């Protein structure tokens, strides 16, 4: 149903489990036969990663006009490292 | 259509979506499944405006065009106590560091 | 004779390019030897009528960065004969990029390539930044995928 | 002869 992701400053992000599986990293962790600690990711980054999950699940296989996923220059480097770490 | 939301209280943020035609009370039901407090112990807000149980999210101003997956609308959440009043309080996220010189105009 | 190429059908097909993306879009026509040729770009949110031909191949890219775009949700667009005077629409949109790819886009847009390795990021990302989108590579990739 | 696409002189339109 939902998974709880924890950021480095202790913000808790509760997202649908199907959405969280957008992350190859999370998908492999939860793939066996819930809370996940992401203490290396600050909340201004992890909140954007969760928005990405929603956006990927909404717009993948969609024939609508797809809006740009917005990224402010000042979060780009950390978000890039999170996306890389998270595989999404 | 659907509206995409972040329901926020203190240091908790729930990402969820709901139909624009669904009600504030039905969103409290979603919140109850996650945080285990019943609708009559929740206060949901758009900015500082308490949302009436009976109104749809669209009627509260949450519309598909402005509550999109990549930029969800914030719903504030407060809980009731038997004898105290909890101010609505959403803890800000962290701040990024300074944009590196090599990324500046 | 490459696998991806327009056929010289000489049969007219009126097409309407509709740029339903926020990018400046470069339409790329594959000629009869499969070599990509640029056509005039479309600003965001604009449409344009085109005289093309049945069996010609087109792809579309961000004109400035050659980021991949989709046309009717796929990679390649091929005009068909017009039925009853109706043009075929080519609805150009952003794909859902990976978050990683989207972040690389933003970083490339901000940082001169000579300064990528001055970024304080994990070292494998330098080569990722350097490996910018390239139409020729995409054509080789699409060609392999097709065979398979 | 090889016939390549071309664009009629016409205004673009807004979507």
């Amino acid at each position: 149903m939902y998974v709880k992701l924890i950021s480095s400053d202790g913000h808790e992000f509760i997202v649908k489990r199907e959405h969280a599986l957008t992350s190859g990293t999370i998908k492999a962790m939860l793939s066996g036969p819930n809370e996940v600690n992401f203490r290396e990711i600050p909340s201004h980054v992890l909140s954007k990663v969760c928005m990405y999950f929603t956006y990927k699940v909404r717009y993948t296989n969609s024939s609508t006009e797809i809006p740009e996923f917005p990224i402010a220059p000042e979060i780009a480097l950390e978000l890039l490292m999170a996306a890389n770490f998270l595989d999404c | 259509m659907d509206v995409f939301l972040m329901i926020r209280r203190h240091k908790t943020t729930i990402f969820t979506d709901a139909k624009e035609s669904s009600t504030v009370f039905e969103l409290k039901r979603i919140v109850e499944g996650i945080l285990k407090r019943p609708p009559d112990e929740q206060r949901l807000y758009k900015d500082d405006q308490l949302l009436d149980d009976g109104k749809t999210l669209g009627e509260c101003g949450f519309t598909s065009q402005t509550a999109r997956p990549q930029a969800p609308a914030t719903v504030g959440l407060a809980f009731r106590a038997d004898d105290t009043f909890e101010a609505l309080c959403i803890e800000p996220f962290s701040s990024p560091p300074e944009l590196p010189d090599v990324m500046k105009p | 004779r490459p696998v991806l190429r327009s056929v010289n059908s000489r049969e007219p097909s009126q097409v309407i390019f509709c740029n339903r993306s926020p990018r400046v879009v470069l339409p790329v026509w594959l000629n009869f030897d499969g070599e990509p040729q640029p056509y005039p770009t479309l600003p965001p949110g604009t449409g344009r009528r085109i005289h093309s031909y049945r069996g010609h191949l087109w792809l579309f890219r961000d004109a400035g960065t050659h980021d991949g775009l989709l046309v009717n949700q796929t990679e390649l667009f091929v005009p068909s004969l017009n039925v009853d005077g109706q043009p075929i629409f080519a609805n150009i949109t952003l794909p859902v990029y990976t978050l990683k790819e989207r972040c690389l886009q933003v970083v490339r847009s901000l940082v001169k390539p000579e300064n990528y390795r001055r970024l304080d990021i994990v070292r494998s990302l330098y080569e990722d930044l350097e490996d910018h989108p390239n139409v020729q590579k995409d054509l080789e990739r699409l060609t392999q995928e097709r065979i398979a | 002869e090889a016939l390549a696409p071309y664009i009629p002189m016409d205004d673009d339109f807004q979507l």
